[PDB]
RNA sequence: AUGCAAAGCGAAGAACCUUACCAGGGCUUGACAUGCCGCGAAUCCUCUUGAAAGAGAGGGGUGCCUUCGGGAACGCGGACACAGGUGGUGCAUGGCUGUCGUCAGCUCGUGCCGUAAGGUGUUGGGUUAAGUCCCGCAACGAGCGCAACCCUCGUGUUUAGUUGCCAACGUUGAGUUUGGAACCCUGAACAGACUGCCGGUGAUAAGCCGGAGGAAGGUGAGGAUGACGUCAAGUCAUCAUGCCCCUUAUGCCCUGGGCGACACACGUGCUACAAUGGCCGGGACAAAGGGUCGCGAUCCCGCGAGGGUGAGCUAACCCCAAAAACCCGUCCUCAGUUCGGAUUGCAGGCUGCAACUCGCCUGCAUGAAGCCGGAAUCGCUAGUAAUCGCCGGUCAGCAAUACGGCGGUGAAUU
């Protein structure tokens, strides 16, 4: 929700299109279990570069405020503000439901 | 607090349409809300510097955004089109590039047209910026609320209701003010009542106005 | 040939009556083959034919889809009862007396939020 | 039969009037068209909490009705391509052209 | 006891490199470590590895009976019943 | 009573023998919504009873439950401050319903073999005078007629 | 957050991250915003030390315009305003919520009553879910609420038929093909219950009790919708904002730890004490939804989780599932058990830098507590209780035990 916390996660999004764009397929060939008995340790051992880099370290956050919890993949917003948008008229096909 | 249902949220299925009516695939749907909310925050305020200038003086009524592929409609309903368009063709020119610099990726050819309203005392969005604008200049509150009731009744309406929350005239304890005239059917769907919500600045606290204008049945 | 719909819960079963021997064929299988392992609710399928006396004269073909085994069995019973109205309009009075023309409007619907099993309210701590 | 078009939107009186226009303007060109046959709607139902704190009850419901309908043209003629490509009338509908 | 082991046991680069530099002619036992997600490799025999738990570094001995362990299960996370120094009691 | 009048709630009758009052015995022995196996508890107790008795299975069912059917039971009503143990006379609609509740419990509170023998044993034990089923008819008569003075005669 | 309106409650998902907390190692106009100046394009591959944050240097490389003075995009460093705060106060507040309540009341205009504050109408007699309605009555009318209008479900009808269906007719039996739109389904519209009709009760009213006709009646079932207001009840850790305070700092970065620590207590759930049950084999039907850094069949391999190869579906054409009770036969046959699975050892799979603390799942073995449970106490009247499966959201992963959503079977009593 803070401009210091959203920024810390925006720096985790910038290296996703640098390290995980092309050189991720370089380690994805040997981290998995191959059908053959010869599985190399050399690349799984020297796997030191992804310190701050990880695809699982990414949290979606709200696009208006920025809180880590209750994020829906379709909208991208959190349950408090996602509500304020549909209670007005800011999203098409977000009417009242029965069942 | 313990109020009734939102008349803009209850009447979403029929009569009153959305402020944004489009379609997108669930892959690029999240980017569709981000691009439509960033421009709605830049057109309602519309100030590059740290001043209290444009958009809030003319009064914005409704912002309808319609898109298919690479083109947005962004048609803004204004009360006075003298401030947004010209003083000599420079006003709409800096608004055409401001929305273009934010939204890129694909060739986003944005066309912005302008339409007028019959009378500014019929729509709820001008009333939320007019009565809340009287709180900024520190005028008598209960006299400004009773004037907002009559100014809409003379503009041919069947009912009107206005109410704020706490922190009136610099009081320590939070109270509530309510004045109503005519009939405002809060429950029914065949009433087509429009809503708006606006916030005030104030050095002592913060206020929040709610507008309820009943048109036809 | 005479048509007849007949519904129960979410089970639809189109009944088409014709004159013949008397073998009941449900979804390309026999009446004793589809509803196997001697279910008691198989007797309710043959009840609208029992009160009028048409089982030994009329043959039937029916396609059942949806619902349960007990839900499909009451869908045939209403389907034949509505189909025994088109062959003769005089066979309405002794058949409507039992309540076979009438549809059972009972449905196991939606589970309401805040509660577990629709009506079942969550128990709080006592004093 | 050959060219298949998919019309997807949210509100029903908008698509039924737009798909009816691709029937009246497609029959006067050359070949016959198969009428507007609607396929089942994919209706979603999900809940979210209203109050920003401890109030697990009073949870709402949001509906996103994706009304889909199909219409097929038999033979793709030169005068049918000059009509459908220029007739860009959708205000909130999306047309997907498949072969 | 069986954890998340496939083929790669996962031993940190700052763990083995500092031990292979000490396995030249065998010298020095005391070594500081922060990573507790690392696995014990058979060349750690005789070397006293001081592992972090949040509070301080605890000097633990490594033998031949401890191969498939993580060094983190050796260092206590919190204070329960086990081996610890008797703290000076103040006022009740 | 005046506002909203409901007579009774009834389902489909007895399988092939045709009876609506005997269909309440299959509905009370009903465990968690299994009417398919509840049929195998009543109809197998009808198949195994014909060797123990002579006459029809509908007759021995009615001639035995008359010794389990009560005439008067106690209800808790308060008036003036003290809780009175006033006995109200039970009719034929509630009396036939109370007879199958104590024959249900007596069958389950006897862990011998299967429920096909447990229900068949308590069916003939009501005719001679044995079991927990017939004991509850004489036990409710100990609570009643002893507090006869709290209720006046018709 | 904590009487009810706290207690799988906010976090629909905490191994790193998230996190805000602790310890340690570091930076300060400073991670992030604008403005001024200098060197400069910006970047890629970088090598060394170190836990990392970082710091020292290496080459490779330098687009677009101008009277080339200069600039935009961006970077390091420097100066100053500031930037920054999930720091305190929601008894300073906006917005939003629970709660009594879906209870049904809360008010007004005119006219009367009383000196007046106020009252009358919103009382009374009956009647309904309901100041709902009828009658009486200085009350006469009206407004908000109730109802209805909106969304699904239950009947039919009209229109249109693919990835749907398919009676009649030619069948590679698999709608499979031509073909047919009848039926099912599907998607928009239309018709219909309005006590309306008959009778009885009742004050020849209302309304209630039954009946007729009907798929459906007496607000059809069930949602949404919950007034004036009560608790200065909850939230300034969503956001916003007043005030106050910190501002080489309760600001910022990183590594490891913590939140899923314990002698205990309480709440809410799940799995059992069986045999209307368990187990083995065979075997009949569902609805509703999900999915392109995805759903993933077929085949091969492994006891298994799963892995290799890889088609199709961007989707009622493909996949996620082969739904479970139930059912036939057989076995057991009530001994803490061919009930129950807690716990434990050993050996693996999978997701991710990475999972010892902290994971899910598989395989093998071990296999207790427990025989329905005190005082006290909870929910539910129909397709509800009870019970049996499945799907979704969150999400790399914490798949039937949390929440949300779907259907199968199907009562009791008033």
């Amino acid at each position: 929700a803070r401009k210091s916390l959203i920024q810390r996660e925006k720096k985790r999004r910038n290296l996703e299109q640098k390290y995980h764009l092309i050189r991720r397929s370089s380690k994805q060939e040997i981290r998995k279990v191959t059908s053959l008995s010869d599985k190399w340790e050399i690349h799984g051992k020297l796997q030191s570069p992804p310190r701050n880099s990880a695809p699982a370290r990414l949290h979606r956050r709200c696009f208006l405020t920025g809180r880590p919890r209750a994020n829906i993949r379709d909208f991208g917003l959190s349950g408090h503000i996602l509500r304020e948008m549909v209670h007005t008229c800011l999203l098409p096909g977000a009417t009242r439901s029965s069942w | 607090m313990g109020q009734k249902i939102n008349p803009l949220g209850f009447r979403l299925g029929t009569t009153q349409s959305h402020y944004s009516l489009w379609f997108s695939q669930p892959k690029n749907y999240a980017e569709g809300l981000q691009e439509d909310q960033k421009i709605r925050d830049c057109i309602k305020n519309y100030v590059q510097k740290n001043t209290k200038t444009s958009s809030g003086v003319e009064g914005i009524a409704r912002i309808e955004i319609q898109k298919r592929i690479d083109l947005i409609q962004v048609i803004i309903h204004m009360g006075f089109p003298k401030l947004l368009i010209e003083n000599r063709p420079q006003g709409v020119e800096d608004l055409k590039i401001n929305v273009q610099k934010e939204l890129n990726c694909v060739n986003r050819k944005l066309n912005i047209a302008i339409t007028r309203i019959a009378k500014p005392y019929g729509d709820p969005n001008i009333l939320a910026e007019f009565i809340a604008g009287q709180l900024k200049s520190r005028v008598s509150f209960r006299k400004a609320m009773k004037k907002a009731i009559e100014l809409t009744e003379q503009a041919d309406t069947k009912g009107i209701q206005i109410q704020i929350a706490g922190r009136i005239d610099g009081k320590e304890i939070a109270r509530i003010e309510w004045i109503r005239e005519g009939r405002v059917p809060l429950q029914t769907i065949r009433a087509k009542i429009d809503y708006c919500a606006y916030t005030v600045r104030t050095i002592y606290g913060v206020l929040g106005i709610k507008i309820w204008i009943f048109m036809g049945e | 040939t005479v048509i007849g719909t007949g519904r129960r819960k979410c089970a639809i079963a189109r009944v088409v009556l014709q004159e013949g021997t008397g073998k009941f064929i449900i979804n390309y299988r026999d009446a004793k083959e589809y509803l196997q392992g001697n279910p008691l609710w198989l007797q309710y399928v043959k009840t609208p034919l029992a009160t009028l006396g048409y089982e030994t004269n009329y043959d039937v073909f029916v396609k059942a889809h949806g619902g349960g085994l007990s839900g499909q069995a009451q869908a045939i019973s209403l389907g034949v009862a509505r189909a025994l109205l088109k062959v003769s309009a005089s066979h309405r009075a002794p058949l409507k007396q039992e309540g076979l023309l009438t549809r059972d409007s009972r449905i196991v619907e939606r589970k309401k939020p805040g509660l577990k099993k629709a009506r079942k309210a969550p128990q709080f701590s006592k004093r | 039969q050959k060219i298949r078009i998919k019309l997807r939107s949210y509100w029903v009186p908008l698509i039924e009037d737009s798909c009816k226009q691709i029937m009246d303007a497609a029959r006067t060109t050359n070949a016959k068209t198969m009428g507007p046959v609607p396929l089942p709607t994919k209706k979603r139902i999900f809940c979210v909490l209203k109050s920003p704190h401890v109030h697990k009850d009073a949870r709402f419901h949001f509906e996103i009705r994706t009304h889909q309908r199909l219409i097929d043209i038999l033979y793709p003629t030169a005068q049918t391509i000059d009509s459908l490509m220029q007739l860009d009338l959708p205000a909130g509908v999306d047309v997907e052209v498949k072969l | 006891m069986t954890r998340s082991l496939k083929k790669n046991p996962f031993v940190a680069n700052h763990l083995l490199r500092k031990i292979e530099k000490l396995n030249k002619k065998a010298e020095k036992e005391i070594i500081v470590t922060w990573s507790r997600a690392s696995t014990i490799i058979p060349t750690m025999i005789g070397h006293t590895i001081a592992i972090h738990n949040g509070r301080e570094h605890l000097p633990i001995y490594i033998t031949d009976r401890m191969v498939g362990h993580k060094l983190g299960e050796f260092a206590p996370t919190l204070n329960f019943r086990g081996h610890a120094k008797n703290d000076n009691k103040s006022r009740r | 009573s005046r506002r909203g009048t409901v007579e009774e709630k009834t389902a489909k009758s007895d399988p092939i023998y045709r009876n609506r009052l005997v269909n309440m015995l299959v509905n009370r022995i009903l465990k968690h919504g299994k009417k398919s196996l509840a049929y195998q508890i009543l109809y197998r107790a009808v198949k195994k009873i014909q060797q123990k008795t002579e006459t029809n299975p509908l007759s021995v069912l009615r001639q035995a439950i008359r010794g389990v059917t009560p005439d008067i039971a106690v209800k808790a009503r308060r008036v003036g401050g003290s809780t009175h143990q006033v006995p109200i006379e039970i009719g034929s609609t509630q009396g036939k319903a109370l007879a199958i509740r104590w024959l249900l419990g007596a069958a389950r509170k006897r862990p011998g073999r299967n429920m096909a023998f447990k229900l068949s044993s308590e069916l003939v034990d009501a005719a001679k005078g044995s079991g927990d089923a017939v004991r509850k008819k004489e036990e409710t008569h100990r609570m009643a007629e002893a507090n006869r003075a709290f209720a006046h005669f018709r």
